[PDB]
């Protein structure tokens, strides 16, 4: 078939696919933070 | 039933995803972990760094008491922090 | 005849009994009607029981002073511990009321009917021909039963411990037991509440979507209900309609569509859950309490920075303090 | 396999209900699985274990296993040298990779029937005897396993004794318990408070003799059932079934794994308490005997001090007269230990001694145990939950018992889910209710 | 192109990497306990 | 208390237990490879 | 009091009694069709 | 005209459904979620109340939060631009601004998500009893975290959207509202804690029911998902149950209300209760136990017990819990038993 | 004695872990179920006199 690239559900699964790795990724971070 | 659009199972498979995503995933990985990492995290959000919650003495709480005159009493209150 | 004896296996095992005596239900007959008995009669009248090991009595039954919110039948004393004290253990049966006997008697009675219970819930079933299994999801409960009124005690060294027979005297289990392990802090406790919290969610979805889809059979001047038939052939309600509301409510795959495969998701979920917190009551009878952050957070200087789990261990304090007032002589609670 | 054939994936393993040459290997590469673990942590923790700490102290569990057995520890289970450890850890770590050599072979290269490949170690679950004779060769295998306890006490180097005379040291059994009335006493001994169940056995001479009572009776019958058949009733009674020969020996562990959790948090004699944590009622004693020490050891009139609610702080009576430790620890009144019995009179803990005859080496084993009681949370922070950070430690006696309940539980469980399956996959049921011929449908109603 | 035993699996673990960097975070982090 | 010629494996030696684990983790990587028959 | 220990021994015993014959009655042959 | 050009467009079956409630669905929803989140590992809770509430902080999953506003901020919506934050999105943040920022937010979220359930329903044609089930949990949250606080001096003393943060809502209901004792809430129980036991026996009642129709042992294939006859058998259950506990259903069509009913009902009265504390208007005491064990110091019931249990759990909470108050109790005012 | 020692243990290592992949690989792939034979009956006696090389090695040392 000839799915669509950018869809509805493409924006969907990006804003929070988008966000949470920033975070996993800012909050694997603190686990260095100290003192 | 009506079963419409674009599948996952096919594009977590296909070699095209990984070749876009195998930049941009780390890439937020990274350009977070430096938010956190630069410390600008802090700044934005107004949270103390461990230094940064009662200077040397003061082992009172710097509480905010009153609305409308609450941001001046915030501020004053990293001021003393020295 | 044919000996009796083969004739009483027959009526024991009647497929058509009102109520289902079965081999299991020869115990749990009278070892229930023995427990429910002096429960009910205890709870109306009974003489206050020195619950704690002191000597400061506390009466729990009507007659005596209560309602039926504060009235309860108290756990036997913390002199008896974890001995076993019948009544022909007694020199009288004043000292066995005193010193709270009926609770000994009724739980080990109503533990030992529970039990047979959910023997007797797969006799039936097997009798009737049908799978067997319901009984194992009704081992959630009784498992919690049985970590409230004997794995518990056992641990602490006392029936005097253990949650007491009287809507007030559970809430005094909770509010202690709280202090003593944090409970709230447990993963068994919270998966607990999942299950709870969880399992009525979905009793109200599976409920909600059934009843959103039963087929048009009735005026609008009729109950809904009458539209289904006693042991009716087909199906009451359309399955697919079901779905395809609630597969476009979150999406599609996000959803059921197997009447099986959805009933089991149902017995599931809460018995699974359930089980845990009846394994967390089990575990923290044994001292694994739950989580300790108390202090952590410290800052820079060494200042201890406080976190919600602080304000929690304040209130939980307050409770370690206050309770049994007069039972301690020494710093720590080790009991 | 697959599934439009055998069974469901999730349910993958009963696909080899018959496959007896698979279900060697599903069965070897396990037993492989247990003893790698056994091999594989003791080393763990050897690796970590200092010499000079309390055990107790490092989160131990299998060491202390070996300790009790008198392997590297001498008096008061001083841990003399660590050898015995190693070694024993790593003969497992290996014995792991024969066993699970046998059982990736026999699950994969081997044939996956015992059928012809060797009609003496092929079986048929309904061959009501096959059966008896493989039961009767592990019920023979399990009596040498016993008798290999009373050679490692009354002929190898003995066991642990905290019960020593002269105190707490490895000791050689040479006078095991003989005579069924003392042994088989603890089989009809309430489980109740004061009169424990199996869980008493204050001594070795018993243990080792229980266990000498044992072979030469498991054996016994490893015999007596590779030379016969279940009786008449025996037949009628048991539903004979693969699954169902699971089921029962399924609750048998489950049933076990209670007597386990009592054993762990109750018995002071096979665990020392040296090596593992003290018991509950162990420490909640010593705080008194602490207390009782410092007040007295300061102007205090023990005999006569009456506390808040007219008791008396240190000591009061039991319901059967015995004099005891006062406060909640009037429930212990049943803890004994090698520490506190020199006080301990006819009557009770007698004033006399207490009064001076506590010896420092008891004054400090108190505090010790007193500051070691079974209490903790998950992440390991000893003491009550309202307690602040540092000191992380749970004892073992809790980590034990506490794992164990979850198991031994879930198995009854399991117990009753298979047992209850195989009693109705006989009747041959449950797959569903016959449409065609519903039971229910030919039964007179009841209304 | 790509399997889902493989895709799987790859996370999978990743995951379990992540999530059990944020296990050791709990000691030595900041909401350690020293 | 590992004795010293060892003491090169500490770190290998303090893994070995969770292998178990493993197992009933790779026998889910089986039936994914096998799609679940 | 040491007649009511007696009583409940014998009435917990004709029960038990009961209990355990009745399972080796064999009960498996007790359901529709034991296949 | 181009009404319907649209609502074309939002009604179109997709992956995940939009409609008209979704332009308020999910604005909301998501920026609620998010929120969280961010709080959650971000932001701290130092100046509103005296703790650390993100990871960024300390804690972990458990001890964090987005944790109410001062108590000197009163009830104030608390907007980005309003005379509080003045603009200033980080104080915003300080003075936790992003409280009723999640509060409200979410509210307006469930909102969006009722007219779902309202809208699918229409268009699939079907019943709403979803939607109307869906009311019990919007009567939890509105009067638990709306009507509570409203009712009280400020916003700071409701829930505050964290794990323990909760466990902290739970005891201090226990210690100054005495809720367990409170019928309202006792039925709450009863329903939710009913609702999962017939959440569970008809799970297992349907499960271990099923007639055969097909030959292997995971037997959940055999349901055809097309229609016909019963999957199990309504006969075969009735008399089970009938015999093993005296009553048993027997009109599926009930059955399934009453599954709707229970837990519904019981979140609704465990909702006016807490209406109830709003204004204190708690159900404390009771007066006859009371009268009789101040006069007599002999009496003493579990109720008693209990009571002096809360009397601990204010005396050392109170201080760290309401740090606007500068509450300064002396050891020697604490009540406490002996020895502990 | 500890460099033998050291390495033969470490032989020991590397061995079982090429076994490891090995065996399994071998009794699951019939491609060349002949040459395997031979190479796994290498592992296996080799390992073993590892093992027994290491075992006596080990008191040479500590
Ligand atoms: C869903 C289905 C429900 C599933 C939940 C099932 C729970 C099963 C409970 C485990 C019972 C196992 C029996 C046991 O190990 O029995 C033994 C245990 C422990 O016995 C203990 O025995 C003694 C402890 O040893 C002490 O006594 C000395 C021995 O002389 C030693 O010196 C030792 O150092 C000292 O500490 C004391 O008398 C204790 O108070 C206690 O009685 O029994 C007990 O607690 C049990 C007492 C209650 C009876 C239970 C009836 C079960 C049928
Ligand atoms: C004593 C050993 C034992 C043995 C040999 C068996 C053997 C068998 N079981 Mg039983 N079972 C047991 C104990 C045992 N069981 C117990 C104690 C329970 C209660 C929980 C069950 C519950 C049970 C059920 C519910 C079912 C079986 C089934 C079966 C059969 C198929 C096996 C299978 O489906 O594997 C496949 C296994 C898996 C899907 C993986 C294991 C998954 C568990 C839940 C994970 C636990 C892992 C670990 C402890 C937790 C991880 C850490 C956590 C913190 C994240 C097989 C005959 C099935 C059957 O067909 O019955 C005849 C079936 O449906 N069993
Ligand atoms: C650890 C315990 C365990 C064990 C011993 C077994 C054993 C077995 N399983 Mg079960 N299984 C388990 C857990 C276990 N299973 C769990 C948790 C699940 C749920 C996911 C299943 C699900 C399952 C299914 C769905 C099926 C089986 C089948 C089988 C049998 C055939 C094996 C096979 O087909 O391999 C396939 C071969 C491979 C792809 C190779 C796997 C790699 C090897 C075995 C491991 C090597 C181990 C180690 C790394 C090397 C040591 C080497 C050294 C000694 C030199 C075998 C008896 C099958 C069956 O019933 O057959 C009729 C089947 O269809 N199992
Ligand atoms: C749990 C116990 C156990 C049992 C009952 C069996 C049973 C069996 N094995 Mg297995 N085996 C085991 C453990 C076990 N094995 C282990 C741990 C390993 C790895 C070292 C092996 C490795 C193994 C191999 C390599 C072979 C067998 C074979 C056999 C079969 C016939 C050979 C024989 O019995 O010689 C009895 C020998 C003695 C007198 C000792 C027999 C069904 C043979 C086979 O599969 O043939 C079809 C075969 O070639 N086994
Ligand atoms: C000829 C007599 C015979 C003998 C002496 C044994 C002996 C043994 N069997 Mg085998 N077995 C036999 C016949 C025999 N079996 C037959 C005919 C079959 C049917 C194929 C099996 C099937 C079988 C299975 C399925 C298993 C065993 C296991 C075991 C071992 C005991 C478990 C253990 O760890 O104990 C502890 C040790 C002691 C008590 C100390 C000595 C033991 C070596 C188990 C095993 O592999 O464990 C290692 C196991 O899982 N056996
Ligand atoms: C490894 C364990 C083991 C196992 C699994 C078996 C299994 C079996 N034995 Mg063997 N046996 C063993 C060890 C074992 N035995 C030993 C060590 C000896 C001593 C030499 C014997 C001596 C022996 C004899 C003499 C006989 C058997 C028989 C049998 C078969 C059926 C009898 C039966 O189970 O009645 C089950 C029991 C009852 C119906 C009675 C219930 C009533 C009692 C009094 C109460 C039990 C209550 C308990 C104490 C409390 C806990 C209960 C719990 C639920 C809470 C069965 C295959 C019989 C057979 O058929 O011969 C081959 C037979 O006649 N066995
Ligand atoms: C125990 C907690 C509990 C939770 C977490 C919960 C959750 C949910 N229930 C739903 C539905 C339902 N629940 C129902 C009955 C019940 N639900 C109950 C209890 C719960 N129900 C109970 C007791 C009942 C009575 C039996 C019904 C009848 C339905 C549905 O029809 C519906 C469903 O579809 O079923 C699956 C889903 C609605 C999605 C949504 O509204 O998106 C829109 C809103 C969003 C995304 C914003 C969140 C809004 C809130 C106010 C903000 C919270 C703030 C943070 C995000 C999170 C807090 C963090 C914690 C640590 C405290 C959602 C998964
Ligand atoms: C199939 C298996 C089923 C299993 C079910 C189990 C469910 C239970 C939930 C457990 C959650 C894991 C928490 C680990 C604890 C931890 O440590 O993770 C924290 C972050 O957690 C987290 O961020 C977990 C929060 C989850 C967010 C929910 C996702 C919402 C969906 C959004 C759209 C996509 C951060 O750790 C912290 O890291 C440092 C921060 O300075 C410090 O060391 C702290 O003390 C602390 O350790
Ligand atoms: C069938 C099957 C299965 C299973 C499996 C199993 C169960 C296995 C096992 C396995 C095993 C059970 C193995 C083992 C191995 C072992 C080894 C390989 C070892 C080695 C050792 C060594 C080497 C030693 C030495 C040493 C020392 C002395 C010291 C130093 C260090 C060291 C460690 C080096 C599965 C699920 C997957 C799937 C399906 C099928
Ligand atoms: C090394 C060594 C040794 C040995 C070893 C062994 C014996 C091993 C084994 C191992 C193993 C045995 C391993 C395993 C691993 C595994 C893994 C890593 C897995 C994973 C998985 C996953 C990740 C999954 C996932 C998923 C999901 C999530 C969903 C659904 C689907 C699936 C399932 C896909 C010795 C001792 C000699 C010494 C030296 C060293
Ligand atoms: C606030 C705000 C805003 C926005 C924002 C947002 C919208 C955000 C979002 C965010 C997000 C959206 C985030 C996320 C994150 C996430 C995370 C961080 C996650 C994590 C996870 C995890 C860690 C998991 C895990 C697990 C579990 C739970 C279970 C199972 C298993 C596992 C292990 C896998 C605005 C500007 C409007 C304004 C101002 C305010
Ligand atoms: Mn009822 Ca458990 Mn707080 Mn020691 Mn008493
Ligand atoms: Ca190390
Ligand atoms: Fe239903």
């Amino acid at each position: 078939v000839s799915y669509p690239i950018f869809t509805v559900r493409w924006v969907a699964v990006h804003t929070l696919a988008v966000p949470t790795i920033f975070f996993l990724g800012a909050i694997a971070a603190m686990q260095f933070i100290q003192r | 039933g009506t079963t419409g659009e674009r599948p996952f199972s096919d594009i977590i498979t296909s070699v095209r995803y990984w070749v876009i995503h195998s930049i941009t995933i780390p890439a937020l990985f990274i350009a977070g972990w430096l938010f956190v990492s630069t410390g600008l995290a802090y700044d934005v959000f107004g949270t103390p760094r461990p230094d940064s919650y009662y200077a040397q003495e003061q082992r009172s709480i710097p509480l905010v008491t009153d609305r409308f005159e609450a941001k001046q009493q915030v501020e004053t209150f990293l001021e003393q922090l020295k | 005849s044919a000996n009796l004896w083969e004739r009483f296996c027959n009526w024991v095992t009647s497929t058509d009994n009102r109520l289902y005596v079965g081999w299991f239900g020869v115990i749990m007959i009278p070892t229930l009607l023995a427990a429910t008995i002096c429960f009910v009669i205890a709870f109306i009248a009974a003489p206050p029981v020195d619950i704690d090991g002191i000597r400061e009595p506390v009466s729990g039954s009507l007659l005596y002073g209560n309602n039926i919110i504060t009235g309860a039948v108290v756990p036997s004393s913390n002199a008896i511990g974890l001995h076993f004290y019948p009544i022909w253990e007694a020199a009288s049966l004043d000292e066995w009321l005193y010193n709270g006997g009926p609770y000994q008697l009724i739980i080990f009675h109503f533990l030992l009917g529970a039990s047979c219970y959910m023997g007797r819930q797969w006799e039936l079933s097997y009798r009737l021909g049908m799978r067997p299994w319901i009984c194992v999801a009704y081992s959630a409960p009784l498992a919690s039963a049985f970590a409230v009124f004997l794995i518990y005690p056992i641990g602490q060294g006392s029936f005097s411990d253990g949650m007491p027979l009287g809507i007030s005297g559970t809430f005094n289990f909770m509010i202690v037991f709280q202090a003593e392990h944090n409970i709230l802090m447990h993963p068994f406790h919270q998966l607990g509440v999942a299950g709870v919290f969880g399992g009525a969610l979905f009793c109200a979805m599976h409920g909600s979507l059934v009843t959103s889809s039963l087929i048009r059979e009735t005026t609008e001047t009729e109950s809904a209900n009458y539209g289904y038939k006693f042991g009716q052939e087909e199906e009451t309600y359309n399955i697919v309609a079901a779905h395809g509301y609630f597969g476009r409510l979150i999406f599609q795959y996000a959803s059921f569509n197997n009447s099986r495969s959805l009933h089991f998701f149902l017995a599931a979920w809460p018995v699974v859950g359930v089980w845990f917190t009846a394994l967390g009551i089990s575990t923290m009878a044994f001292n694994l309490n739950g989580f300790n952050f108390n202090h952590s957070v410290i800052d820079a200087k060494g200042n201890v920075i406080n976190t919600w789990a602080d304000i929690i261990n304040r209130a939980n304090l307050g409770m370690e303090v206050m309770h049994e007032r007069n039972a301690h002589n020494f710093p720590l609670d080790l009991a | 396999d697959q599934e439009s054939s055998g069974f469901a994936w999730w349910a993958g393993n009963a696909r080899l209900i018959n496959l007896s040459g698979k279900l060697l290997g599903a069965h070897v590469a396990h037993a492989g699985l247990i003893v790698f673990w056994a091999g594989a942590m003791t080393l763990f923790e050897l690796a970590h274990f200092i010499p000079e700490k309390p055990m107790y102290e490092q989160g131990l569990i299998l060491i202390p296993h070996i300790a009790t057995l008198g392997w590297g520890v001498g008096p008061g289970g001083e841990v003399v040298d660590t050898f015995p450890f190693f070694v024993v850890g790593v003969v497992h770590l290996i014995s792991s990779a024969v066993l699970g050599f046998g059982g990736v072979y026999h699950a994969i290269r081997g044939p996956e029937t015992l059928e012809e490949y060797s009609s003496f170690f092929g079986y048929d679950w309904k061959d009501k005897n096959k059966m008896t004779t493989i039961l009767g060769f592990h019920l023979i295998v399990l009596g040498i396993g016993a008798l290999l306890l009373v050679a490692k006490a009354m002929f190898f180097g003995g066991l642990y004794d905290t019960w020593a005379p002269g105190g707490g040291d490895v000791r050689v059994i040479t006078n095991p318990t003989l005579d069924p009335r003392v042994i088989f006493g603890y089989l009809l001994k309430s489980p109740f408070g004061g009169e424990g169940w199996i869980v008493s056995v204050n001594n070795l001479e018993d243990v080792v003799g229980g266990h000498i009572w044992i072979g030469l009776i498991c054996i016994a019958g490893g015999i007596w059932h590779i030379l016969t058949t279940p009786f008449g009733w025996a037949r009628r009674a048991f539903i004979w079934s693969g699954e169902a020969y699971l089921s029962y020996s399924l609750g048998a562990l489950s049933m076990m794994g209670f007597i386990a959790t009592c054993f762990v948090w109750f018995n002071n004699t096979v665990y020392p308490s040296e090596f593992y944590g003290p018991t509950g009622p162990e420490a909640s004693q010593a705080q008194a005997m602490t207390f009782l020490i410092r007040d007295q050891k300061l102007g205090a009139n023990v005999g006569s001090a009456q506390g808040p609610t007219g008791l008396g702080k240190y000591l009061m009576r039991s319901p059967t007269g015995e004099i005891i430790f006062g406060g909640e620890t009037m429930r212990f009144w049943d803890f004994r230990g090698p520490w506190l019995e020199p006080l301990r009179g006819p009557n009770g803990l007698d004033l006399n001694k207490i009064k001076n005859d506590i010896q420092p080496w008891q004054e400090r084993r108190a505090a010790e145990y007193m500051t070691h009681a079974p209490l903790g949370s998950l992440n390991s922070v000893g003491g009550v939950a309202t307690e602040i950070n540092s000191v992380n430690f749970v004892s073992p006696r809790s980590w034990l018992a506490t794992s164990h309940f979850v198991l031994a539980f879930f198995f009854l469980v399991g117990h009753l889910w298979h047992a209850g399956r195989a009693r109705a996959a006989a009747a041959g049921f449950e797959k569903g209710i016959d449409r065609e011929s519903e039971p229910v449908l030919s039964m007179p109603s009841l209304d | 192109r790509i399997p889902l035993w493989i895709v799987a699996t790859v996370a999978g673990m990743g995951v379990i990497v992540i999530v059990g960097l944020f296990f050791y975070g709990a000691y030595a982090g900041l909401g350690s306990s020293l | 208390k590992l004795p010293e010629a060892y003491a090169i494996f500490d770190p290998l030696v303090d893994v070995l237990p969770v292998i178990p684990v493993l197992f009933l983790a790779l026998a889910f990587v089986w039936q994914a490879a096998v799609g679940f028959r | 009091m040491e007649t009511l220990k007696i009583t409940v021994y014998i009435v917990v015993t004709f029960f038990v009694l009961l209990f355990v014959f009745g399972f080796l009655s064999g009960d498996p042959a007790r359901n529709p069709k034991r296949k | 005209g181009w009404f319907d050009i649209l609502d074309d467009w939002l009604k179109r079956d997709r992956f995940v459904f939009v409609g008209w409630s979704g332009i308020l669905l999910f604005p909301c929803a998501y920026l609620a979620l998010g929120g969280w989140l961010t709080g959650t590992t971000f932001v701290t809770s130092w100046y509103t109340h005296g703790l650390a509430s993100s990871y960024l902080e300390g804690c972990n999953f458990l001890t964090v939060a987005v944790s109410t506003p001062a108590n000197s901020m009163g009830h104030s919506l608390l907007l980005l631009w309003g005379p509080e934050a003045q603009g200033d999105f980080t104080r915003w943040c300080q003075l936790g601004g992003l409280w009723t920022f999640i509060a409200l937010h979410g509210a307006f979220g469930l909102i969006g998500f009722m007219l779902r359930q309202f809208e699918i329903a229409r268009l699939v044609g079907v019943r709403p009893y979803n939607a109307i089930a869906f009311s019990a949990p919007i009567a939890v949250f509105v009067s638990v975290f709306l009507i509570y606080p409203l009712g009280q001096s400020s916003w700071f003393f409701a829930p505050s959207f964290g794990v323990a943060a909760i466990f902290r809502f739970l005891l201090f209901f226990q210690g100054f509202h005495n809720w367990t004792l409170n019928p309202f809430h006792m039925m709450g129980v009863a329903g939710v804690l009913g609702g999962a036991l017939l959440c569970a026996i008809h799970g297992a009642t349907v499960e271990n029911t099923l007639f055969q129709d097909g030959e292997g042992a995971s037997t959940f294939r055999a349901f055809n998902p097309t229609q016909a006859e019963e999957t199990y058998s309504m006969v075969t259950a009735n008399r089970f149950w009938s015999q093993i506990f005296g009553i048993a259903f027997s009109n599926k069509r009930w059955l399934h209300f009453f599954m709707l009913f229970v837990p519904v009902t019981g979140l609704w009265m465990s909702a006016i209760g807490v209406v109830g504390l709003a204004l204190n208007l708690r159900s404390y005491d009771f007066i006859s136990q009371e009268i009789r064990a101040a006069e007599d110091p002999e009496f003493e019931t579990f109720y008693t017990k209990n009571l002096l249990l809360n009397e601990g759990i204010r005396a050392w909470m109170a201080p760290q819990d309401q740090p606007h108050e500068n509450f300064v109790f002396p050891e020697e005012v604490l009540p406490r038993g002996n020895a502990l | 004695m500890t460099i033998l020692f050291q390495l033969a243990l470490a032989a020991l290592v590397i061995l079982s872990f090429v076994m490891v992949i090995g065996v399994p690989v071998a009794y699951a792939s019939p491609q060349d179920w002949d040459r395997s034979k031979q190479l796994i009956f290498l592992g296996s006696g080799l390992w073993i006199a590892l093992v027994l090389v290491v075992g006596v090695l080990n008191f040479f040392v500590v």
